[PDB]
């Protein structure tokens, strides 16, 4: 039976300069027959390899800022960041090196920058006349510069809710304003597009006291 | 310090064998396990397997039937072969330095997933090279470009030949069910800039020699 490594939270928005705390529990004791406890923590910055910060629960790797510290024993472990700084945004993982094969990792915790709630400005875009010739149509819904990340889009075509005909994508958090943007893409087989008239996407976010809707028809 | 450099083809078709190699510099080739690890958005980080100086391997039980790991001591290199690949094997693959390869080194030395290769982005797909169709998303206003149905990654997207950079969000590519990628790029501009300024999205796809300059207008 593989050792399960459960991190918490999956997402951690931190105010800059404030402490941060990441939990990691294992489904089995991590204390090894040689007496050691084999638990490491990793930081991974975008487009880069994981970097080990902490090994054997509490030993800090050389060159690692002392604002990072690990602790715990047995099955309960904790990485702490005393003061979160700009360069600490990214993914953090625990790994157990006690029971193998296989070595197992936690599912990761994403440290992001907490800022104030910002409502998405919403824009809807109709299929192009150039695309309709290929026998398929794409309606795009844009949610621009919003915080926090958690958003909700629902597609309406002739005031009917859609299911499973759309894919979402999110930008990474903006470097200057700390916001997100999201695309929602409605995929239709043209015949289903001309069959109906009025198109609209309905966005639900924290920043909106009520769902905002953009629309068109043709 | 020890350093690891890796190479190998990352663009594969189903049923092919992934073949990666890692070269070791700046330290002894003995004392610790040479390790392969992979990372995908869905499954996170997964230990694939390890080998020692003497050629002794240990694999991940879920992969052991498709994994070979080998070592070439006369070159300080080690290799991964992952046979019969599918789309489920799409991931970034890393070589790393593992734990000490004896009880004493494991117990008393800091080694243990502390040095990593730069990674190899591996994509498995039955798709042949295809250039994108580029469609406008026409209109503080928002506008952009839908970049649809291309393979392989990446495309490059600019606006007005790099002159326009402010307010630009280019979303990450999504893999469509067709096995081809798609993304959108958008900008917001002042509404008064529509009658005075022209917007052009420049989309390049080097593999297919595709170069499209699509104007986006009311």
């Amino acid at each position: 039976a593989d050792v399960v490594m459960t991190q918490s939270p999956l997402s951690l928005p931190v105010t800059l300069g404030q402490p941060a705390s990441i939990s990691c529990r294992s489904s089995q004791s991590l204390v090894h027959s040689d007496g050691n406890t084999y638990l490491n923590w990793f930081q991974q910055r975008p487009g880069q390899s994981p970097r080990r910060l902490i090994y054997k629960v509490s030993d800090r790797d050389s060159g690692v800022p002392d604002r990072f510290s690990g602790s715990g024993s047995g099955t309960d472990f904790t990485l702490k960041i005393s003061r979160v700084e700009a360069e600490d945004v990214g993914l953090y993982y625990c790994m157990q090196g006690t029971h193998w094969p296989p070595y197992t990792f936690g599912q990761g915790t994403k440290v992001e920058i907490k800022r104030t709630v910002a409502a998405p400005s919403v824009f809807i875009f109709p299929p192009s006349d150039e695309q309709l010739k290929s026998g398929t149509a794409s309606v795009v819904c844009l949610l621009n510069n919003f915080y926090p990340r958690e958003a909700k889009v629902q597609w309406k075509v002739d005031n009917a809710l859609q299911s499973g005909n759309s894919q979402e994508s999110v930008t990474e958090q903006d470097s200057k304003d700390s916001t997100y943007s999201l695309s929602s893409t409605l995929t239709l087989s043209k015949a289903d597009y001309e069959k109906h008239k009025v198109y609209a996407c309905e966005v639900t976010h924290q920043g909106l006291s009520s769902p905002v809707t953009k629309s068109f028809n043709r | 310090q020890l350093q690891l450099q890796q190479w190998g083809a990352g663009l594969l078709k189903p049923s092919e064998t992934l073949s990666l190699t890692c070269a070791v510099y700046g330290g002894s080739f003995s004392g610790y396990y040479w390790t392969w690890i992979r990372q995908s958005p869905g499954k996170g980080l997964e230990w694939i397997g390890e080998i020692n100086h003497s050629g002794s391997t240990t694999y991940n039980p879920s992969l052991k039937s498709r994994v070979t790991i080998s070592v070439d001591t006369s070159k300080n290199q080690f290799s991964l072969k992952l046979n019969s690949v599918t789309a489920a094997d799409t991931a970034v693959y890393y070589c790393a330095r593992g734990y000490g390869d004896t009880p004493t080194i494991r117990r008393y030395y800091y080694y243990g997933m502390d040095v990593w290769g730069q990674g190899t982005t591996v994509t498995v797909s039955s798709a042949s090279t295809k250039g994108p169709s580029v469609f406008p998303l026409a209109p503080t206003a928002a506008l952009g470009c839908l970049v649809k149905d291309y393979f392989p990654e990446p495309v490059t997207v600019s606006w007005n030949s790099g002159a326009l950079t402010s307010g630009v969000h280019t979303f990450p590519a999504v893999l469509q069910s067709s096995g081809l990628y798609s993304l959108s790029s958008v900008v917001t501009v002042p509404s008064s800039s529509l009658g005075t300024q022209t917007y052009i999205c420049n989309v390049n796809h080097k593999p297919s020699n595709t170069k499209v300059d699509k104007r986006v207008e009311p």
